[PDB]
């Protein structure tokens, strides 16, 4: 049974500098086009016709302000294929209509599929359990919820995040003003998972590094480890006593410790994704009804919650006309919300 | 488009120059694989 | 308020004194190995 | 009723801290 | 304040049901032969 | 009736009880404001 | 031909200097012409 | 190791630099000319500094129809006289 | 022993008890459907399908019953507003009852299958070990599914032997259950064409019967059998979960954008209908046709059905709710009683003015009035000291045409401003906020809630797919890797092909 | 002894070739004036 | 250190109107949209506490 | 009738097929030329 | 009165807050960087109005 | 194990566990159907998306009255 399929299989799995695999057929072109689209757009391509913004090095933007911006709102959720009815095979017009945005979003999505398939394929060849791919499910849930489902729930791709540093910052602030996203318990669980994950990373690294066995003569202690050694390189018993006495509880089981290091940031990201699916539909955690009833009836009742809402109102009114140009907003000065003096 | 020739010309002379220096070993590498 | 202030000053002073005289009570020698560090 | 609920959950948490520290299963070197 | 009147029982059962689940499993683990 | 050979005992250790209770209680402390609204 | 003739430390130094020069040019460009606010 | 020549071998060899002292500057020059000849503008459809607005216009050329979007961009372009 | 999250694994090699657990799940779901229909019937007010239809009342299963032809109650009412209809047994009540009884029978069957788990049927004749022939089972089940799908299409949906399905006009004014013929041309693939739903069930039914027979008669290729681990039931779990998350994303999507199977009279209008002023454009068209036929303004507007005006109101837009704002739409803006009529704003010069509508993004929005050419003519100012467009300065008035306020004109600034504030929501209605103690804050419809639940569940089921596919393909290493793993297997270059010991 | 044109060679160049081109383009941009 | 240096009002990069066309029209970038959002926050915060036009702490 | 978008659809389908086919032809060829050594 | 403009902000559960909205509120802008321990107040009622708990904590 | 009337009737339908056709069998045929199905999904998606627009096919509520 040595046919062309098995010969190709042989070639794909050669132990070379950069592993290819069957998954590589999907992963490499898609990742390359996604990165290339971004670099190409941020270097050369405008957002004048879609947003009324300069967005490239060519126009005078810097690394923080370049972006590949979303298509105009009038495009709706068009796949905006180069050979599609909008661009009609015209490359220049396609760039001007925002086709690079969907090019990057879609190729990027298939690329992420490719990467997770790669994690599976390599795990299988080497003979380890596939927890790395499993953990990668969280980046996938995030990308899919934020870059696809969220704008699919809204009016058009226009309201997806645009691919750029400052553009992303704008996405954050928009979510605050319009969605009150910081109030959302799903976002909050996300925050707990990210910061808790960072905390675990730091504390675990530092603990290992500070309960090392002296396994060599050098004052720089990195050389006193050998990959093939059977022995733990640090003392779990000392680590355990230290933390039990410092913080009251400590890990005692290394397998549980490492699983927990998977569980915390992965679960956090998954929760954030769920909340974003809600925001796709404007199904927000925007208000507490009891708060609003009390506040509406009682002009002396004030909390940090009501204060934050006044900030959000400011954001919406002052950012909307330029951020949502298709609405043709004209807000006369006299209607703009402002406190005293400012 | 003259601009296209003006831009691609550097790359073309680059390619052709690299072929000149590496062709003897390229033919050896390929004639070895076969 | 004055009684509260005197009280609090006394408490703070007490604990600060414990900290200082404590770390002065042969602290380098309070380790599991090489003690003679004078 | 709300305030009672919040304070109650909090109180249960502090109690849990107490049990988890002082009445944990002791780690044993096998 | 005009809170939601189901919030109290929602919260109580939210806590009670899974906690009781865990307590049941814990106690019967302990009672298994040592 | 003959016994089923697929039965297995179940366990939850004390640490897992504590982690579970912390999760549920913290989840309640978090979601309760939204349940009361 | 054979690897070794051009010492790696010199290669790293020259490459690094090049990197510094180009990034320097980009920072100059922040103050002149497009994107300069002027 | 996986069979390919070590990078440190390659980039410290005379031959590598005989090739790349030509190929690397050539690419850099090509990219320069891509901008300096103005080709980039035309390829990607990016406005030159004098092409964002007509002389007296102050309204953005926003695309407002999905299926005639191309023609709209062409019209915007025509409007720069 | 087993950790809490693995308790159910005792079923993997016990087909009888697995069937019992499935019977019990099915019993619980059927029971849920019964209970939900009963609760909805105990709370649904059938007295006004125009301004209080099911989607305003938080009805979730009622529209699914209605969609396939169950429209009446044993009590005499129907969801279309008829009286003196006899629905036969298959009223909403009859469906609920049927689901309860089903639930009961399934529960009893579960008990039987749990006690008598050791059936010879479940043993492989050659080894005596528990075994299910999954490929042939797939054929059997696919064949069955095919016959059912085809039957549903050819008999139920067509009305050949069945009631048909809910269909309506493009503005959701005259909806009813009708027999629907299959559409065999390309328009069958148009989501908004019901004939395509019919045609789909016929054609896909047939294809299911054929593929079913294939899968019954033809064994899997050895290479696919091995690759997909067809001897392991968890492979089936993996792929079934995949199919299921796909189906869930599709129903979330068709619920959000609308299609022939998600009609607005059953689930509420879509957000995109507000976005594009779909109903407003139709209303203006009708009013213009009336004017051109020689009607007065009052007559023109009085000729607009309340239902249509009601669609042109943001309170019915599914994209205006909140995650923890619970219950029926009626609990927010109130129970709608009547259209107030169309508000026309004019300034002291008699120029007509138009209030700028609220886009869905905005919890709050200013009040700004422009002429027909978008020039600002009046507004409600925040800072007063340099105001130039106040209703007072500009002499803004408002006159109503159609509805309860028809023929009336208001000139006092407070009233005019109040109506302008309502005008940001589209057409203006009178609401009962007292019956339900409404709090005046917008809530989404069943279109919204369904979409949310199903997009979320689909996303979670993706994780389910990844987990179970992984467990399937890595079964041999799930308690850990080989203690004797040779270092050379992960050492670069040693093997030509990664992890292939024959390629040293 | 060692081959020249490998999978690795290809990957390396698909990244490095456009990078140097892009850097030349961005360099020229620094002298553009409104 | 970001918080601790912004404490002394050495702030984030400011590219408000950094991009300008041949006549001198401002060509907005994403930095300017950020600026509009920041303005909303600024003009609304502590709505009764400022009597003079600049918020200087 | 073939609309410009159905024609476009055909063009995209053909392009995809061409990319995929060329890719697999090349990979198969290289796999055939450079076989793994086994005992 | 966090901002020293006699505009008291409610932070506690018993005064209309939930877990999410609740806070111990920063000390008064009238105080600035002045040290405001309990014994600097004429009374606990004063101490509380001006945000003393914040500094203590 | 327990025999029953119905189990005896159904026995043959659960008696071929593990039975396989040699080698690749009908995989090529399966591949083709998979390819057709991918194109079918791309068609219906692009129609719903208005990227594919066909005469007589109005993807809108105003499809048929
Ligand atoms: C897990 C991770 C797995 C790994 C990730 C793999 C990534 C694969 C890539 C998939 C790409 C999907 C493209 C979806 C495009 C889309 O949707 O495009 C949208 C179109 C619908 O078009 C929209 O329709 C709207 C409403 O129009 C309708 O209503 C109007 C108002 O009255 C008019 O009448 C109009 O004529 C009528 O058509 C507007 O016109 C919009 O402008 C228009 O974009 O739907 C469609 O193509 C198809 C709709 C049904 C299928 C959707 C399933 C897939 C997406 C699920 C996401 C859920 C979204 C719900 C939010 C929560
Ligand atoms: C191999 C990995 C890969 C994958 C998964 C994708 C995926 C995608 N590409 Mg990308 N692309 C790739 C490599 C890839 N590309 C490469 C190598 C290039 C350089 C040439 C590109 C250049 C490119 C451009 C310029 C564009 C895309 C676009 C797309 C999107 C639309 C694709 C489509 O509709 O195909 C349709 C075709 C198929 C799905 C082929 C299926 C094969 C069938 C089953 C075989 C049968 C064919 C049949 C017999 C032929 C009959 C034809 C006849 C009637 C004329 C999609 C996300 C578009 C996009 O992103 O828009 C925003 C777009 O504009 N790609
Ligand atoms: C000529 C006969 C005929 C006719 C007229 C129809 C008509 C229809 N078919 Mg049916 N069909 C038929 C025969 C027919 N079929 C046959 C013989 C089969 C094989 C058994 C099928 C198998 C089939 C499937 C699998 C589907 C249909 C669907 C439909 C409906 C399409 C309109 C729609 O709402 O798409 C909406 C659906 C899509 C546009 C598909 C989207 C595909 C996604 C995007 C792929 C990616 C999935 C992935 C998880 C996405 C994640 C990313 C995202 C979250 C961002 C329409 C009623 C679709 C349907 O049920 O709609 C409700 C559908 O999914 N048919
Ligand atoms: C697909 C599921 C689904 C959907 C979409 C609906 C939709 C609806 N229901 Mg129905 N219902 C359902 C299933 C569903 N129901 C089930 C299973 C029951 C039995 C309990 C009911 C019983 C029911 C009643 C009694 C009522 C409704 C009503 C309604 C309407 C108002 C919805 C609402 O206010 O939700 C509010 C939604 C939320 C507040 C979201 C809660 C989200 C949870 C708390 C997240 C939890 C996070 C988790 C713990 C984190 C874990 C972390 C860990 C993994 C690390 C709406 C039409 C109401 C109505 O108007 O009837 C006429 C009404 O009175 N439903
Ligand atoms: C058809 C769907 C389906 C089926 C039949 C299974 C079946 C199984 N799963 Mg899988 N899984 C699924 C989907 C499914 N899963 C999905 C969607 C996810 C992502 C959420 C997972 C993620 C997952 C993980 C991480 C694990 C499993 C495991 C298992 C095995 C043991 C489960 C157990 O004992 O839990 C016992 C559960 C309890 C004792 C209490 C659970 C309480 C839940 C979390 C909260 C309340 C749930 C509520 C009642 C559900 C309402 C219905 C819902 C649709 C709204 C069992 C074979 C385990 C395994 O592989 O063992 C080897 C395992 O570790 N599953
Ligand atoms: C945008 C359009 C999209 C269309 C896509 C269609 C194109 C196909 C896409 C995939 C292209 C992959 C190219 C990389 C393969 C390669 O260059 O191998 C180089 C091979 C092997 O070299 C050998 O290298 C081998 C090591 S390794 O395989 O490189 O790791 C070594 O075993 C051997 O001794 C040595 O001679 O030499 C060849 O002759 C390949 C022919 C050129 C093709
Ligand atoms: C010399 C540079 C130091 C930089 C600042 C300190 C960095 C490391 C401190 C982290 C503490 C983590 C918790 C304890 C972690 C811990 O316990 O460390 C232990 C680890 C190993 O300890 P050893 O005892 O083997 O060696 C330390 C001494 O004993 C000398 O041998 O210490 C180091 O590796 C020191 C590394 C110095 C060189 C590190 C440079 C890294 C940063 C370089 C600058 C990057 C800035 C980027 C900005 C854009
Ligand atoms: C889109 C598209 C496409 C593609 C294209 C491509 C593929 C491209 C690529 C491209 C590329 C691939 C590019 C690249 C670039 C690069 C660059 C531009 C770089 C830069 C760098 C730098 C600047 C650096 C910096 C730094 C850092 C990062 C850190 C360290 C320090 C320093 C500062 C030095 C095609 C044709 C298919 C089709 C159509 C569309
Ligand atoms: C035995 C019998 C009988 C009876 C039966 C019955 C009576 C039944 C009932 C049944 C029932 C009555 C059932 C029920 C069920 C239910 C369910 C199953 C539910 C569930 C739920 C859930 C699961 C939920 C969840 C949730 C929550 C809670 C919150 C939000 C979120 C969610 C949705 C997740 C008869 C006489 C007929 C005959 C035969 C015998
Ligand atoms: C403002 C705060 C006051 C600051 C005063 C600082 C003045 C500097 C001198 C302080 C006096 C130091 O006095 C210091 O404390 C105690 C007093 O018995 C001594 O005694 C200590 O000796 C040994 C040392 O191994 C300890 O183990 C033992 O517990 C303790 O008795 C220290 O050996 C002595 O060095
Ligand atoms: C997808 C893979 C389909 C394999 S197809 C398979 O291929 C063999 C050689 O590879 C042939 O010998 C065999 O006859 C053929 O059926
Ligand atoms: C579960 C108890 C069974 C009670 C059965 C009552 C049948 S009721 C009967 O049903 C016919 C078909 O629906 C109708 O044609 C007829 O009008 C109706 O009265
Ligand atoms: C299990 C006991 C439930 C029996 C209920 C039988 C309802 S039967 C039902 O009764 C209606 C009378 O209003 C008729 O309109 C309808 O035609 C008839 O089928
Ligand atoms: C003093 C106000 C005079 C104008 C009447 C207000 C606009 S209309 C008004 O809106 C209310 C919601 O706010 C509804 O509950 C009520 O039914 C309706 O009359
Ligand atoms: O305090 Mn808190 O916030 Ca810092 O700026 Mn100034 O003051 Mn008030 O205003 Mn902006
Ligand atoms: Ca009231
Ligand atoms: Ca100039
Ligand atoms: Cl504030
Ligand atoms: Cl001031
Ligand atoms: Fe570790
Ligand atoms: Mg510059």
């Amino acid at each position: 049974e040595r046919g062309w399929f098995d010969i190709l299989d042989d070639w794909l799995k050669r132990d070379r500098f950069v592993f290819v695999g069957w998954s590589g057929i999907l992963l490499f072109p898609c990742a390359y086009l996604a990165l290339g689209g971004w670099l190409t757009g941020t270097t050369f391509v405008t957002s004048w016709y879609t947003h009324g913004l300069a967005s490239s090095y060519l126009e005078g933007c810097n690394f923080l302000t370049v972006a590949v911006s979303t298509p105009a709102n009038s495009m709706g959720h068009s796949l905006l294929l180069l050979w599609g009815p909008e661009a009609q095979g015209d490359f220049t017009r396609w760039c001007q209509l925002g086709g690079l945005w969907t090019f990057i979003a879609l190729h990027g999505a298939f690329g992420l599929i490719g990467f997770m398939l790669r994690q599976f394929e390599i795990a299988r060849l080497v003979g380890v359990r596939p927890y790395n791919a499993i953990a990668f499910s969280a980046p996938i849930a995030v990308f899919v919820s934020v870059f696809l489902i969220y704008p699919l729930g809204q009016s058009s791709w226009f309201f997806a995040p645009s691919f750029g540093v400052a553009a992303i910052f704008r996405f954050l602030l928009f979510f605050q003003g319009f969605h009150n996203w910081t109030l959302n318990p799903f976002h909050m669980m996300g925050v707990a998972g990210v910061l808790g994950g960072a905390l675990l990373c730091a504390i675990h690294g530092a603990t290992v590094e500070n309960t090392l066995f002296q396994d060599g003569e050098g004052a720089s202690t990195f050389r006193a480890f050998n990959p093939t050694q059977a022995e733990e390189t640090y003392s779990m018993v000392t680590a355990n006593r230290f933390w039990s006495q410092i913080f009251g509880i400590a890990f005692s089981n290394k397998r549980w410790l490492h699983f927990f290091m998977l569980f915390v940031p992965v679960t956090g990201l998954w929760m954030s994704a769920i909340g974003v699916v809600g925001l796709a539909l404007n199904l927000r955690s925007y208000d507490f009804i009891s708060q609003e009833i009390r506040a509406a009836e009682d002009p002396e009742f004030e909390t940090f919650y009501t204060k934050n809402l006044l900030l959000n109102e400011g954001i919406r009114a002052w950012m909307a006309p330029q951020d949502q140009p298709h609405e043709n907003f004209v807000f006369p000065e006299e209607v703009l919300p402002r406190g005293n003096a400012l | 488009d003259w601009r296209v020739l003006v831009v691609l010309l550097p790359v073309l002379l680059a390619a052709g120059w690299a072929v000149r220096n590496i062709l003897p070993y390229a033919v050896k590498q390929v004639q070895k694989l076969l | 308020m004055e009684t509260l202030k005197i009280t609090v000053y006394i408490v703070v002073t007490f604990f600060v004194l414990l900290f200082v005289f404590g770390f002065l009570s042969g602290d380098p020698a309070r380790n599991p190995k090489r003690k003679d560090l004078e | 009723m709300e305030t009672i609920t919040y304070v109650f959950i909090f109180a249960c948490i502090i109690a849990l801290f107490f049990f988890a520290i002082f009445f944990r299963e002791p780690p044993r070197i096998t | 304040m005009e809170v939601n009147q189901l919030g109290l029982i929602a919260t109580a059962l939210f806590v009670l049901v899974p906690s009781v689940f865990l307590i049941i499993l814990y106690v019967q683990t302990e009672s298994q032969q040592k | 009736m003959e016994p089923n050979p697929n039965r297995q005992p179940v366990e939850l250790n004390r640490t897992s009880l504590y982690l579970g209770l912390l999760l549920i209680l913290v989840l309640a402390l978090l979601f309760s404001s939204y349940f009361f609204n | 031909s054979e690897g070794g003739r051009i010492p790696l430390w010199i290669v790293a130094t020259v490459a690094g200097m090049g990197v510094i020069v180009i990034v320097g040019l980009f920072f100059y460009g922040a103050y002149a012409g497009l994107g300069s606010s002027l | 190791t996986t069979g390919e020549r070590p990078f440190s071998d390659i980039i410290t060899s005379v031959r590598y630099w005989v090739i790349h002292s030509i190929t690397i500057p050539a690419l850099f020059i090509a990219g320069w000319l891509f901008v300096s000849t103005g080709l980039a503008y035309d390829v990607f459809g990016t406005p030159r500094p004098d092409s964002y607005y007509a002389q007296e216009q102050r309204s953005i050329p926003l695309v407002t129809d999905r299926f005639e979007a191309k023609q709209q961009v062409e019209t915007f372009l025509e409007q720069l006289k | 022993g087993l950790p809490w999250y693995r308790v159910h694994t005792v079923l993997i090699n016990d087909p009888g008890r697995l069937i019992a657990a499935h019977l019990m799940h099915t019993a619980l779901v059927a029971g849920w459907a019964g209970s939900m229909a009963l609760y909805e019937l105990a709370t649904f007010d059938p007295s006004d399908p125009v301004l209080n239809p099911m989607w305003r009342q938080g009805m979730f299963v009622l529209p699914f019953m209605a969609r396939l032809g169950v429209t009446g109650s044993w009590s005499g009412w129907s969801i279309t507003g008829e009286t003196g209809i006899d629905p036969g047994f298959w009223s909403f009540e009859g469906v609920a009852l049927a689901h309860i009884v089903l639930s009961g029978l399934l529960f009893l069957a579960a008990c039987w299958h749990w006690v008598y788990w050791d059936l010879e049927l479940f043993r492989d004749p050659r080894t005596g070990e528990p075994a299910l022939d999954l490929p042939k089972m797939f054929g059997i089940h696919l064949f069955l599914a095919g016959l059912l799908c085809f039957g549903f299409g050819a008999f139920h949906l067509t009305g050949l032997f069945g009631p048909g399905m809910w269909v309506s006009d493009p503005y959701g004014l005259t909806g009813s259950v009708q027999p629907v013929a299959p559409e065999w041309g390309p328009d069958g693939f148009n989501p908004y064409n019901p004939g395509g739903v019919v045609a789909h069930h016929i054609a896909a039914g047939i294809v299911g019967i054929i593929a079913g027979l294939f899968h019954i008669l033809v064994r899997p290729p050895q290479r696919l059998y091995k690759a997909l681990r067809m001897g392991n039931i968890e492979t089936v779990l993996s792929s079934s979960i995949a199919a299921v998350f796909f189906a869930a994303f599709v129903v979330a999507g068709t619920m959000w954008y609308g299609s022939a199977t998600t009609p607005i009279e059953l689930f509420g209008p879509t957000r995109y209908q507000w976005d594009s002023s779909y109903f407003q454009q139709e209303i203006n068209r009708r009013v213009q046709a009336s004017l051109a036929s020689g009607a007065t303004l009052e007559e023109a507007w009085s000729a607009i059905p309340e239902k249509l005006a009601f669609y042109d109101y943001i309170g019915n837009n599914p994209a205006k709710g909140g995650l923890f704002r619970t219950g029926p739409m009626n609990k927010g803006d109130g129970i709608a009683q009547a259209w107030k009529g169309h508000a026309v704003f004019r300034n002291k010069e008699g120029e007509e003015l138009f209030v700028r509508r609220m886009p869905a993004f905005f919890e709050s929005f200013p009040v700004i009035l422009t002429d027909k050419n978008g020039v600002v003519k009046a507004d409600i100012p925040f800072r007063r000291a340099e105001s130039k467009y106040s209703f007072e300065q500009q002499g803004v008035t408002v006159s109503f045409y159609g509805g309860e306020l028809n023929g009336q004109t208001f000139t006092d600034p407070p009233t005019v401003k109040s109506y302008a504030r309502k005008a940001i929501f589209g057409e203006i209605f009178e609401f009962d906020t007292e019956t339900l103690n409404s709090d005046g804050i917008f809530r989404t419809s069943p279109r919204g809630w369904f979409t949310f639940a199903h997009a979320v569940f689909a996303l979670l089921f993706f994780f389910g797919h990844i987990w179970h596919g992984a467990r399937t393909l890595f079964r041999d290493v799930f308690s850990g890797i080989d203690p004797e793993l040779s270092p050379e297997q992960v050492e670069w270059g040693f093997y030509q092909k990664v992890g292939d010991v024959t390629t040293r | 002894s060692y081959p020249i044109f490998t999978v690795r060679w290809v990957a390396v160049h698909t990244l490095a070739v456009p990078t140097i081109f892009f850097l030349g383009a961005i360099a020229a941009m620094q002298f553009i004036q409104r | 250190l970001g918080i601790s240096t912004m404490a002394f009002n050495l702030n984030g990069f400011n590219f408000n109107h950094s991009v300008i066309d041949a006549k001198g029209n401002v060509i907005n970038t994403w930095a300017d949209i950020i600026n509009r959002a920041n303005l909303g926050m600024e003009v609304m915060h502590e709505r009764n506490a400022h009597n003079f036009p600049l918020d200087l702490a | 009738t073939i609309t410009p978008s159905l024609k476009g659809f055909f063009i995209g389908l053909l392009s995809g097929a061409v990319v995929l086919g060329l890719t697999f032809a090349v990979l198969i060829a290289i796999s055939q030329i450079d076989k793994v050594q086994r005992s | 009165d966090i901002d020293g403009i006699r505009e008291p902000v409610s932070g506690s559960l018993l005064y209309g807050n939930n877990i999410i909205t609740g806070a111990v509120v920063p000390s008064s802008n009238a105080i600035g960087l002045h040290f405001y321990p309990i014994w600097e107040a004429a009374s606990l009622d004063e101490w509380l109005y001006n945000g003393g708990p914040y500094q203590l904590i | 194990a327990r025999r029953t009337w119905l189990g005896d009737i159904l026995r043959p339908l659960n008696s071929e566990y593990g039975k396989v056709a040699p080698g690749w069998g009908t995989t090529p045929l399966m591949a083709v159907f998979m390819g057709l199905f991918l194109v079918f999904l791309l068609i219906i998606l692009e129609i719903y998306n208005s990227t594919l627009i066909l005469d007589g096919v109005n993807v809108s509520w105003k499809a048929l009255g």
